[PDB]
RNA sequence: CCUCCGCAUAAGCCUGCGUCAGAUCACUGAACUGACAAUUAACAGCCCAAUAUCUACAAUCAACCAACAAGUCAUUAUUACCCUCACUGUCAACCCAACACAGGCAUGCUCAUAAGGAAAGGUUAAAAAAAGUAAAAGGAACUCGGCAAAUCUUACCCCGCCUGUUUACCAAAAACAUCACCUCUAGCAUCACCAGUAUUAGAGGCACCGCCUGCCCAGUGAUCACUUGUUCCUUAAAUAGGGACCUGUAUGAAUGGCUCCACGAGGGUUCAGCUGUCUCUUACUUUUAACCAGUGAAAUUGACCUGCCCGUGAAGAGGCGGGCAUAACACAGCAAGACGAGAAGACCCUAUGGAGCUUUAAUUUAUUAAUGCAAACACCUGCAUUAAAAAUUUCGGUUGGGGCGACCUCGGAGCAGAACCCAACCUCCGAGCAGUACAUGCUAAGACUUCACCAGUCAAAGCGAACCUCAAUUGAUCCA
RNA sequence: GCUAAACCUAGCCCCAAACCCACUCCACCUUACUACCACAACCUUAGCCAAACCAUUUACCCAAAUAAAGUAUAGGCGAUAGAAAUUGGGCGCAAUAGAUAUAGUACCGCAAGGGAAAGAUGAAAAAACCAAGCAUAAUAUAGCAAGGACUAACCCCUAUACCUUCUGCAUAAUGAAUUAACUAGAAAUAACUUUGCAAGGAGAGCCAAAGCUAAGACCCCCGAAACCAGACGAGCUACCUAAGAACAGCUAAAAGAGCACACCCGUCUAUGUAGCAAAAUAGUGGGAAGAUUUAUAGGUAGAGGCGACAAACCUA
């Protein structure tokens, strides 16, 4: 009766110009 | 529907249920006599061999005499003098304390079985009828037989009426009378076999029979204790017992409506239960004295009792009629029989 | 039934079919009556004879039987003295 | 698993030796005994249960003097330190062994019964019949195995033609030879049974752990019904 | 190592079975090696030795396959070397 | 103005706010990028020639006294033995929690600082919300309940003896454990139990203590004789007789009930006070809020130019019908509607779907132990039997609201009006044969048929003989 | 006019041919990548699944293509299984494709293990238009957004969104914010159709009483809880083992004592509920010299461990 959260991989957020 | 129940009733076998009902009821009725009746009931039923008169009766009599078995009715008739009992009936039984079983019945020279094995108790109500030649006999409950065969063996009956509600049971009745009684005696309406409601007979035929035998459906005491399947005491079939006592009165009454004025009716029950022994007969007699207004008197069979005192034991506390109780010395089926004639 | 075998990749016949039925070359199938060996004391003689006879099968039964059986069983066989030789071909059949 | 027993000492000494607790675990590492856990750290004192052990290059019946009688963690019975010749060893103490008592150890089987003094050790054949005895051996030169708990005593019941019947404290007979030796009397710390563990803490100190919470219906299986008499069991009300 | 059916009926349960031979430790003398050996053997081996009329004959006659023993082969190697030399 | 924090070591981390140059909530800069620096052993790590041999007496200011659970710290003999300070850790604002996270985190010193820090981006003073402070008269009238605030009470009842333990993340208990008491099993050594031994060890039950509650030992005479029982010797075998034996031990309950001290964040009741719990709410402060400035999410979303009443949709309309209303456009509130949003769906049923548990469900005995027979001369191997302990699989269908079941196939009766078929469901009556032949032999045109198939039914002619009744009365394949 | 769009070539796939690399100095099985001191390997696969359940049973590589032949045979004789003698470079992909691959990297997990994304000038850099979303440019009664129209955008009249599962269903119930790309009918017998040849057809085998040979044309996608085999896990928690450490003050005949810090736990209330936080905060409470709490190392492993039994805990 519990659902664990899921993280999206970090590479997308660390994108630069 | 509710699948789950807080407390479920214990799964008693039907034979145990019969014993339970018998223990809580007959204990109060019989007192100290009840244990001896109980022990006999749970024990084996001793049998008698009724010789077929239509077979070579003399040879069979000689045979059964060789096997140390005595005919009880003959010896009873010998000391009977110190209404008349039904003649031309011969049933051999073993003496008290001799428990040996009679050899099974085999077909004779004439092509009929030479004797019929049945409880000698069940032979008493036939003897209770004062059967005379050229008499018309009504038997409201015939199937499976035994008593009917005995009535035929008497040879005093001009016409026979055999009736039973269940065609299943009348089938075996047909079988036994076919196999025992030759076709020569059947002929045309000398034996009439019918499968209708016994209650209807009262309004169907009236003042038609000089002799009637009423063998009403009972709790079948010995049969209930032994037989598991189709037990009357099975808790599902409880409803039947509630409508059991009234039915008895109805059937009895039909007989008393069909009998001739001064005609003799004998009523028999296979049970010891007072509610279906005496309560029924008093209920029936009051019904017909009030509603229909017919005077009926009941004879005492104390004279009848004293004759078969050597062969049978009799319960002494019965108001009217006679009841036979099983004892291990002389084991015979529990049965009540009473004789009555309607005055007008 | 097996449409493609795992060893050879070809169809397979249902052997249940072959030990119960005879197929005639024309396209008919022959069977025995069910229960022809069963409880013969209670059966009547006419009933008994109706049981002994070898009968044909209707179109759908015949179709199903042909699908359940390979082309080998459908070829023409010239057995020496088979008692079913005459029945292999039809005679005077217009539709 | 990586398990080594602590019982690796091979040379007899008097000095207390450090024990390792097991916790009811094996070499396998899994529990095999329930209700054992860490209590008070204890040092083991080796006991010489071979009472007749004469000194190196020495023979015959010898004598020792009692020096001390001291509490032991590793058993119920009290222990006595005894010296004699140039040897000290731990032994099991009897009822009445105070310091400075003198003890005899012999292998001599006399024709007549020897002195039924307490604390001294004779062959069973030497001892009279009916005498209270302890620390008995099954076979000669094996060592004491049988009566070595607090306040426990067996008795010599019969001696006939090279066989001695002794009854253990379980009131059960045992066959032994007379060549085997037994010390006389009842063992120390009588009323060890009369000791009242005050509280749960006391038991935890003694290295015990509590009984499991789980409910048991019965440890013994029900008597199996027979084919003639099934209905007689569980006959409903 | 095999399987069996429970009561020699194919309709019963299938079960894993292992049949192991009975073993006996027995003493032998090799004539060529002039040495007493004590080896673990079966009745079969004892029977083959009897039929070959001695241990040496048994070892020398029997091929590699039937011997089924590294030690059997080593005995053979020694004996053959002794005959050669 | 704040400090229950700090400084250090350890443990963890690995250059992670030193300098200089560019570069980009906040500086056009820095806790960004690149380049350059740095942490120096005395602290700490990293040890030891051999074989024997020694090592009874706690700690607590160890003194007096006092124990129990019985305790961290020692050598000697002989042989061998002469070179020197190497190597590694040493920084920081730092670790485990996805984060510059109100969480987690051992020891020493400081117990409030000599050390370390900053709750307020600016304004205004709405509502609703959070946290405080005060309150006339009254003092539980509030409420499931004195929950909360207060104030800092008293007497009991139920349960559990108590300290203790438990569902980490909805249950702290009356459950578990527990001292004590009771039952069962075990007569013994070098890996558990155990360097143990029946005042012991294991497997359980109940829950301390204190009391009441304990018998199928054979009866009568009187430790004595008969009468029983159990064995034998008879007895064809019993009515059954004759001998032998039962006085070398002896009770019994993991039984039930009743008080009582102490204790409990346990459940209930109660005295006295007390208070904004309430009558009946109010005022102020802080947080939030609303405005200006910077940064900037989430569930959600068929398209929407998105009204009210009545009817329809049976219930249920912003959108259909009939009326009524109606310039456009922000911001603040509210929660009646949008069958409002979000979820590992609460309940009922279904699946020839799973899984856990139990057993007297079916299949077994692969495993373990015992016993027997072979084999071999105590073990091992094969065969068999008896138990333990397991394993694999299943849990048909219809009908039933206060039950404790009735049914499942075939033929009738109430319903069926006149070719065929068809009054559901339900309520009732029967059948699982019997009697008679023994040509109830063989064969064969053409047909009927319970709506399929399977089954079932009638039959001319012919070959050979002779001068059936019955409404149902029944059972495929494989296989034996 | 922004955000964008557009690209061809890295490389890769299936074949054929051919039997492959094991590598300067130093280091590397102890805590791998650390100069330098007295134990040992071989042991029937099971299960899902099919049988519309399930219990015997249910194709899996064994050394020449074809044929014999789905024949003999086996089998709850059923599902199904199944011989032998004998014969003899490209009508490929081209950056959501093709390998996962720019790479077994970054990242995620204690570990076994999981596992990405993306690039584009020109010979030389020593040289124009199009998705959604928005802006240019907010809006004016009235209503599935349109249609009929009209001089005229609206005004007039007509008009109950789509898909899917139900007999109706307007609407009821599931599904869709929108754009781009990607994302789902695979094959036999037998028939038919069109050819060649014809009592014969076929480039051995097979069929044939007009047949036989060849071709054409018919059989989807995503989703459980499970079961079994082999590895990996006790840095959290349960329990144990070794060697440690902590517990102020006050009362007490001195104790699993009492009050009460630090510490450990979590009774009751309120806040918080995508939070500070995948369980916290404020206050109030329970224990606080003991069956106490706690740091370090080691052990027990899933047909299992551990358990003061809560079906508790064994990396949310
Ligand atoms: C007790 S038996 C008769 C005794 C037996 N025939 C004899 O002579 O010993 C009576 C039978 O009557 C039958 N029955 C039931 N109802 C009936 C009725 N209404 N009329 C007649 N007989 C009836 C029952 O089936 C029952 O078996
Ligand atoms: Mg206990
Ligand atoms: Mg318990
Ligand atoms: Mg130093
Ligand atoms: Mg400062
Ligand atoms: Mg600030
Ligand atoms: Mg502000
Ligand atoms: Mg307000
Ligand atoms: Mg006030
Ligand atoms: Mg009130
Ligand atoms: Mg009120
Ligand atoms: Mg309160
Ligand atoms: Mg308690
Ligand atoms: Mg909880
Ligand atoms: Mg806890
Ligand atoms: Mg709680
Ligand atoms: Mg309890
Ligand atoms: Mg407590
Ligand atoms: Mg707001
Ligand atoms: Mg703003
Ligand atoms: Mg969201
Ligand atoms: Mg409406
Ligand atoms: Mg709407
Ligand atoms: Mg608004
Ligand atoms: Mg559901
Ligand atoms: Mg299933
Ligand atoms: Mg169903
Ligand atoms: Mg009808
Ligand atoms: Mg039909
Ligand atoms: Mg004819
Ligand atoms: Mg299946
Ligand atoms: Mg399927
Ligand atoms: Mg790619
Ligand atoms: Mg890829
Ligand atoms: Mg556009
Ligand atoms: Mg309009
Ligand atoms: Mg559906
Ligand atoms: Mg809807
Ligand atoms: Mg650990
Ligand atoms: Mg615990
Ligand atoms: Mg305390
Ligand atoms: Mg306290
Ligand atoms: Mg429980
Ligand atoms: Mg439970």
């Amino acid at each position: 009766r519990f659902t664990p959260p899921i993280y999206q991989p970090k590479f997308k957020t660390e994108k630069e110009f | 529907y509710k699948k789950k129940w807080a407390a479920t009733e214990p799964k008693f076998p039907a034979v145990r249920l019969a014993l339970q009902n018998f223990d809580m009821t007959y204990s109060v009725q019989f007192g100290d006599l009840w244990p001896s009746i109980r022990v006999s009931l749970l024990s084996e039923q001793k049998y008698g061999a009724l010789v077929n008169n239509f077979a070579a009766w003399d040879h069979v009599s000689a045979k059964l005499e060789q096997l140390s078995a005595k005919d009880f009715v003959n010896e009873a008739i010998s000391h009977w003098e110190l209404w008349a009992c039904s003649p031309n009936l011969r049933c051999f039984t073993f003496d008290r304390g001799d428990i040996s079983r009679f050899p099974p019945a085999r077909p004779g020279s004439l092509g009929v079985m030479e004797y019929y094995l049945m409880d000698a108790a069940s032979l008493l109500p036939v003897l209770a009828l004062g059967l005379q030649p050229g008499d018309i006999v009504l038997d409201l409950c015939a199937a499976p037989g035994g008593k009917t065969l005995a009535l035929l063996q008497t040879g005093c009956c001009r016409n026979l009426a055999a009736n039973d509600l269940s065609p299943s049971r009348i089938a075996r009745l047909q079988k036994i009378l076919h196999s025992y009684v030759p076709e020569e005696i059947r002929d045309g309406n000398q034996v009439r076999v019918t499968s209708w409601d016994g209650r209807k007979w009262g309004e169907l035929e009236g003042d038609t029979y000089d002799r009637v035998l009423v063998d009403v459906p009972c709790t079948t005491d010995r049969h209930s204790l032994h037989e598991e399947e189709n037990n009357i005491f099975k808790r599902s079939r409880k409803k039947e017992r509630q409508i059991l006592p009234v039915l008895q009165v109805q059937l009895l009454a039909a007989g008393l409506l069909a009998t001739k004025p001064g005609g003799h009716v004998v009523y028999s029950t296979c049970s010891l239960s007072h509610l279906q022994n005496e309560y029924v007969v008093q209920g029936a007699i009051e019904l017909l004295a009030n509603q229909y207004s017919i005077q009926v008197q009941v004879e005492d069979l104390t004279h009848f009792r004293r004759v078969f005192m050597d062969t049978f034991c009799f319960f002494s506390s019965c108001q009217v009629g006679e009841l036979v109780i099983p004892n291990l010395m002389a084991n015979f089926g529990p049965m009540y029989f009473c004789k009555m004639r309607r005055l007008t | 039934l097996t449409y493609f075998s795992a060893r050879k990749g070809k169809r397979k016949t249902v052997k249940a079919v072959i030990d119960r039925f005879l197929r005639l070359h024309c396209g008919l199938w022959v069977r025995r009556k069910a229960g022809y060996k069963k409880k013969l004391w209670k059966k009547t003689p006419a009933r008994k004879k109706r049981l002994r006879e070898f009968v044909f099968c209707n179109k759908t039964q015949s179709k199903l039987l042909d699908k359940m059986t390979t082309s080998f069983w459908k070829r023409r066989n010239w057995y020496v003295d088979d008692p079913y030789q005459k029945y292999h071909d039809r005679t005077n059949l217009k539709v | 698993a990586n398990f080594v027993s602590w019982k690796s000492r091979t040379k007899y000494t008097i000095t207390p030796v450090k024990m390792r607790k097991s916790g009811g675990r094996d070499h396998t590492g899994r529990i095999r005994v329930h209700g054992i856990g860490g209590g008070h750290k204890q040092r083991y004192r080796m006991i010489d249960f071979l009472r007749f052990r004469p000194e190196e290059t020495k023979s015959g019946p010898f004598e020792e003097k009692v020096i001390q009688v001291r509490y032991d963690p590793c058993r119920s019975a009290d222990i006595a330190l005894v010296a004699g010749g140039s040897r000290k060893r731990w032994i099991i103490a009897t009822e009445n062994m105070q310091a400075g008592d003198t003890i005899l150890n012999s292998n001599h089987i006399g024709r007549m019964a020897v002195a039924a003094r307490e604390g001294d050790a004779h062959p069973l054949g030497a001892l009279p019949v009916g005498t209270l005895i302890n620390n008995v051996e099954s076979e000669p030169g094996r060592g004491a195995q049988y009566i070595r708990a607090a306040g426990t005593c067996g008795v010599l019941l019969r001696k006939v033609n090279g066989t001695a019947i002794i009854q253990l404290p379980s009131k059960r007979q045992m066959q032994v030879l007379e060549t085997c030796v037994a010390t006389v009397g009842r063992v120390s710390n009588v009323d060890h049974n009369k000791r009242v563990i005050g509280k749960a803490g006391r038991n935890r100190w003694l290295g015990k752990r509590p009984n499991s919470g789980r409910w048991h219906r019965k440890g013994g299986w029900a008597g199996r019904k027979i084919r003639p008499l099934p209905p007689m069991k569980s006959y409903v009300k | 190592l095999g399987q069996i059916y429970a009561n020699n009926d194919k309709l019963s349960k299938r079960l894993k079975k292992v049949w192991k031979p009975q073993l006996f430790e027995r003493e032998f003398y090799s004539e060529i090696l002039d040495k007493k050996f004590t080896v673990t053997v079966t009745m079969r081996t004892l029977d083959l030795i009897d039929e070959a009329y001695g241990l040496d004959f048994y070892i020398l006659k029997t091929p590699k396959e039937d011997l089924c023993s590294k030690f059997g082969m080593d005995l053979k190697r020694g004996m053959l070397l002794r005959l050669a030399r």
